[PDB]
């Protein structure tokens, strides 16, 4: 519960996180075709040879959110703060550069409770929690192979655990036994993604760049367990009666697909499509137990997810001597349908639209990139919740001239 | 014992008299609850037995 609050997130891998650094997030998330040399750009590996010779580039982030969240009559509000980036950036040689990294890839946070009476005067409590994610370590390197054209590949350690509760307790009952059921799944594997950039010297002032990215399907290492407690209270452990099984867990195959306008430096803008192949990926657990089987089919189910974006900048006249003159503008918007399967139909449908700055410190090259975002879930099924997201978010591009020599 | 053996008679409730007395036997349900409750898992089974003054 240190990403999210979405009951959304009791299926699946959670909700995936979007990497993207300070400068994207404000721009909508169009990261594939950007070449922006100032800050760090992980979604696209081709993208780190734009980094100026002597330059050694820190970046780092926060976030806080409000979400509003609705349903049935029903209203609630549930604020989090998140960690959303790490990654170091430098230059080996005039045409290879490399990153190091540490960067989420999908969260799961939810507490959903219930109280209940029966007719015979029994009253009954409920409670279905969820904690944990994944995480992604990287290292990464691109390429110049020709003046216009840039290949790159990260290479991440990919390692999590996902745990997910039922309980059924009966308050003011003297003495008694709780049943909670939690499955867990630790997994801890490898993860390739490719990527390649070409630019393009339009009219002798502008520059065209579009970009690729692809990541192959892939079946990971994993410890799938279906733990079930009795009898654990305020005082006592209880007895865990654990059960390993042996589960299938897959990625898909990635692809994605941009480009970025710019004049005269001062103007950039560019738009960005992506697909992942969810809905063919082979989920399954092997077991003689039906409620488990059942449970892994109907929580590990999949649809294609797909994200439209497009976004903006602009940096008026850089050299005139004030400072809204040296602040970066920032504007963007998305679209995208999520990977959630709830019954046999698709769950919801999201938009959003964001802005924000990129504050310069003078006498140094380091950015403030205060961003905001404003996000809706809508619920395709009228039993399903809608949301409306509210989110800041703090990031800090140090930069220091570090490999000098005499 | 004669008052024991006429006190072991009585229908309407039984005793506990304790010095090799007289104790109460009770006859549980274990075929109603495994036909009903196959499936479930059973968190709490609660046995009550109450007295006069």
């Amino acid at each position: 519960q240190n990403n999210t609050n979405s009951p959304y997130t009791r299926y699946g891998y959670g909700d995936l996180s979007d990497q993207s650094f300070g400068n994207s997030k404000a721009m909508g998330g169009i990261a594939f075709g950007l070449r922006d040399g100032a800050q760090i750009n992980p979604t696209n590996p081709a993208s780190y040879t734009a980094i100026d010779s002597l330059t050694f580039l820190f970046e780092g982030g926060v976030s806080l959110q409000n979400m509003n969240i609705s349903g049935g009559g029903l209203k609630l509000n549930a604020k989090n703060a998140s960690f959303d980036y790490l990654a170091m950036q430098f230059r080996l040689a005039p045409w290879m550069a490399m990153s190091v990294g540490l960067l989420p890839y999908s969260n799961v946070g939810y507490t959903v409770s219930d109280s209940q009476t029966t007719d015979n005067g029994l009253a009954y409590s409920r409670s279905f929690t969820g904690d944990g994610g994944l995480h992604q370590m990287y290292v990464g390197a691109g390429v110049k192979v020709l003046k216009n054209l840039s290949v790159g590949v990260n290479a991440s350690y990919f390692w999590g655990d996902i745990t997910r509760t039922r309980g059924m307790f009966y308050p003011g009952t003297s003495s008694y036994d709780s049943y909670q059921r939690k499955m867990v799944t630790s997994i801890s594997d490898y993860k390739l993604d490719f990527g390649a950039q070409y630019t393009q010297a339009l009219n002798k002032k502008s520059s065209l760049t579009i970009g690729a990215v692809y990541s192959p399907k892939h079946k990971l290492n994993n410890d799938y367990t279906s733990i079930v407690i009795m009898g654990a209270s305020s005082s006592s452990y209880g007895t865990e009666y654990k059960d390993v099984l042996d589960a299938t867990f897959e990625l898909p195959n990635t692809f994605g697909v941009g480009f970025t306008y710019n004049y005269d430096k001062r103007l950039t803008v560019g738009a960005d499509y992506s697909l992942q192949q969810w809905s063919k990926t082979n989920f399954g657990v092997v077991t003689s137990d039906e409620n488990v089987r059942q449970d892994f089919n109907e929580t590990f189910t999949y649809c294609d997810r797909t994200k439209i974006s497009v976004g903006a900048e602009y940096i008026p006249n850089l050299i005139g001597r004030s400072y809204f003159a040296h602040i970066k503008y920032r504007l963007g918007a998305y679209y995208t349908t999520p990977y959630y399967k709830i019954d046999g139909k698709k769950a919801s449908r999201e938009y959003g639209v964001t802005a924000g700055f990129g504050l310069p410190v003078p006498r140094s090259r380091s950015i403030l990139s205060i961003s905001g975002q404003f996000v809706r879930v809508k619920g395709l099924e009228t039993n399903m919740v809608n949301e409306n997201i509210f989110r800041v978010s703090i990031g800090l591009t140090f930069n220091e001239r570090w490999f000098f020599k005499r | 014992p004669e008052r024991i053996d006429a006190l072991i008679k009585e229908d309407k409730n039984t005793y506990l008299k304790s010095p090799a007395g007289i104790f109460t036997e009770a006859t549980l349900p274990i075929s109603d609850i495994q036909n009903e409750l196959t499936g479930d898992t059973l968190n709490a089974v609660k046995l009550t037995f109450t007295n006069y003054n």
